[PDB]
């Protein structure tokens, strides 16, 4: 068993550009940021790396966010992430390259690609990992919640290489961009296309035109079965309209029709961490605060006084919040203007 | 159709709690359980047997306790189990873990379809499905909110962050699972059916399985350390004024004040 063993002529740190309508999504420049930081450690260079149908200006944006180096690698069956396509891509850069670490954002797709690599190349790879550091050498430490978020693992890659990990979303802060910054772009031709084994049949926005979605809102206003009724949305509508917030819900009001599955909040649904999470008729599964226990504020309307919900929230109302509701609506609007 | 679900035994991570108070680990009402997203992928392996006829084999690699999840399986319906069971496989990462799945599927035949769950809810990776997938050298697809199968396709609903999205790909194929309907029901009889059934037990060697890619020896990770995490206590502020009205004023004066409301 040698099989991705290091060679000890491995170097660079490189941050997978997981992008969106083109354009990187915020995590790779978080992981920019902090693997700068990292890079300078072991005095590596960091790099990006772009598997895309067209660069753009992409590379001098991710230059001017941190990396010194930015391979691209570009087609059209990139338009989309695809497993096959950008596993194949990535494991043929590894190999013409051979960098020491790389990094992943462990967005939904992120923690499907990260996987298919490591096996590929045969290497380790850590998981959502929300620690980072680095010795001088080059060796990552990699340290990350477990067992629901009740225990913190420190782990090391001693023997294989690249060292690979994925890294939690909304932990670590983005350089503001740099314009004084420079860097080299590396276009890489692929040795062997493949054919994608998984056709997509069904591609659709969870969010429309000019709308805020959940998953950056400033304000989540959040609704679970306690909301009652599906109509009763409307009032964390009119509560997210006047903070200009998004709304959200629990798992169990998606299972009663109250909401459909992309504004769903937790460990099976997206991890928001807004300036202030309004939890409306959500007891406080461990489940469901999973996806939201790091919000700055979480203010909590609930009937229940032991709603476990009630342990994490700095504020809150004991109390029906379908009356409570559009009274906290229209004082906030009385507040705001004027 | 043939099925392989992979199936683990993990405490009951969600009964844990760290007493923000003390910072310690309590663990009462943590037991052995199977993977919750397990008990997805096995109901949607047994929505389709139930569909379309299938036959389903449950494998999990574990302690000789680990069988009893095994049972669990058998008494709602799926036909065969296996117990993969050899301290050769402890200490094993993810790498080390898929490559003891994928050498024990393969030893048997690599059935049409392969369901795991999105992740364990004790290591938490989400790792070993998509790893099984690429070394057997199957398509994936990860985190399933519903799987069907037409003739020699599966047709599976997966979400990103900005999208939903549907695939399809040919069998055979590997699907992890995010949600099916909750397990169904193990009766009196279903659970005395898996009683009395056989379940053989493997070892490495038996599977023929290099001692050197699994266990600790084919992990090219370590856990070097571990320990409970900080947490802080919220003392809130909580109104429970039987008038809406006065509630919702102090709540919004405090807000304001504490400059969580602006503008
Ligand atoms: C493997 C797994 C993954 C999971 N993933 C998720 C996930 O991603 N997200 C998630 O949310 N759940 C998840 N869950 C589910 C979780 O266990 C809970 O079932 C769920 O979070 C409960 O949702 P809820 O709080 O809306 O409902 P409930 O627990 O039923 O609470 C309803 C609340 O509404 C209150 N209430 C009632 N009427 C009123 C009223 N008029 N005004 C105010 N309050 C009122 C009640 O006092 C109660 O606190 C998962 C579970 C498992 C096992
Ligand atoms: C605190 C801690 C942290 C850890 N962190 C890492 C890490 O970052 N990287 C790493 O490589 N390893 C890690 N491990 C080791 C890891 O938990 C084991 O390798 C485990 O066997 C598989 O990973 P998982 O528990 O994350 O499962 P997941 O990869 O989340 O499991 C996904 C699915 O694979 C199937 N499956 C997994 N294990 C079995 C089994 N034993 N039998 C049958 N099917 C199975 C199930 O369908 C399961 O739902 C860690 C262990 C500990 C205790
Ligand atoms: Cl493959």
């Amino acid at each position: 068993n040698t099989k991705g063993l290091k060679t000890g002529n491995e170097k660079d740190l490189w941050v997978y550009v997981e992008h969106y309508k083109g354009e990187p999504v915020h995590v790779v420049y978080e992981l920019l940021g902090e693997c700068r930081k990292l890079a300078d450690k072991c005095n590596q260079k960091l790099a990006a790396v772009l598997i895309t149908d067209d660069a753009k200006d992409v590379p001098s944006k991710l230059i001017a966010r941190g990396a010194d180096l930015v391979y691209v690698c570009q087609d059209p069956a990139f338009k989309y992430y695809s497993t096959d396509e950008y596993t194949n891509a990535f494991c043929e850069m590894i190999d013409e390259y051979q960098p020491s670490s790389v990094f992943i954002g462990a967005t939904n797709d992120g923690r499907d690609l990260g996987p298919r690599i490591a096996a590929r190349v045969n290497t380790g790879l850590c998981a959502d990992c929300t620690i980072l550091d680095a010795e001088e050498d080059g060796l990552i430490e990699w340290t990350r919640p477990a067992a629901g978020g009740n225990i913190m693992a420190t782990i090391l890659c001693k023997e294989h290489r690249p060292q690979m990990g994925t890294v939690r979303p909304k932990t670590f802060k983005a350089m503001e961009p740099d314009a004084s910054r420079t860097g080299e772009v590396i276009n890489y031709t692929l040795k062997n296309h493949v054919d994608d084994r998984v056709t997509c049949i069904r591609r659709e926005e969870v969010v429309s035109e000019g709308e805020m979605a959940i998953d950056d809102a400033p304000f989540v206003c959040s609704g679970g079965r306690g909301m009652k009724a599906k109509e009763n949305f409307s009032l964390l509508y009119d509560l997210a309209h006047a903070l200009g917030g998004a709304v959200g819900g629990s798992r169990a009001a998606v299972d009663e029709g109250f909401i459909e599955h992309p504004r769903q909040v937790g460990q099976s649904g997206k991890t928001v961490t807004p300036k202030i999470y309004f939890a409306c008729g959500i007891s406080g599964s461990v489940q469901h605060k999973a996806g939201m226990s790091k919000s700055d504020t979480i203010v909590c309307i609930n009937k229940d006084p032991d709603a476990p919900m009630f342990e994490i929230s700095k504020y809150g109302i004991v109390g029906d919040a379908l009356k409570i509701l559009p009274l906290l609506t229209a004082k906030i609007k009385a507040f705001k203007e004027s | 159709m043939n099925i392989v679900v992979c199936v683990k035994q993990v405490p009951d991570t969600a009964e844990m709690k760290i007493d923000p108070v003390t910072n310690n680990l309590v663990r009462d009402g943590v037991t052995n359980i199977m993977n919750p997203y397990d008990q997805y992928a096995l109901e949607t392996a047994l929505q389709l047997k139930d569909e379309l006829g299938a036959h389903v084999t449950v494998i999990t690699m574990g302690p000789p306790h680990a069988e009893s999840v095994l049972r669990d399986c058998l008494a709602v319906g799926a036909d065969e189990a296996k117990l993969v069971s050899d301290r050769a496989f402890g200490g094993a990462d993810t790498l080390a873990t898929s490559a003891a799945m994928a050498n024990t599927i393969k030893h048997f035949g690599v059935p049409d379809l392969i369901l795991c769950g999105r992740q364990a809810i004790d290591g938490d990776t989400a790792q070993v499905g998509p790893e099984i997938a690429e070394h057997l050298g199957l398509p994936q697809v990860t985190a399933a909110l519903k799987v069907q199968v037409k003739d020699d396709t599966v047709v599976v609903d997966r979400d990103n962050e900005q999208m939903s999205m549907t695939f399809t790909m040919k069998m055979p194929c590997v699907v992890t699972v995010m949600r099916s309907k909750d397990l169904r029901f193990a009766s009196i009889r279903g659970k005395m059916k898996a009683r009395k059934a056989e379940i053989p037990v493997y070892t490495a060697a038996a599977l023929e399985i290099p001692l050197d890619i699994i266990g600790k020896a084919g992990s090219p990770t370590q856990v070097m350390k571990s320990f409970t995490p900080k947490v802080t206590q919220v003392h809130g502020e909580i109104f429970d004024d039987e008038d809406p009205a006065v509630a919702v004023d102090k709540l919004v004066n405090k807000l304001i004040e504490d400059k969580i409301i602006t503008k």
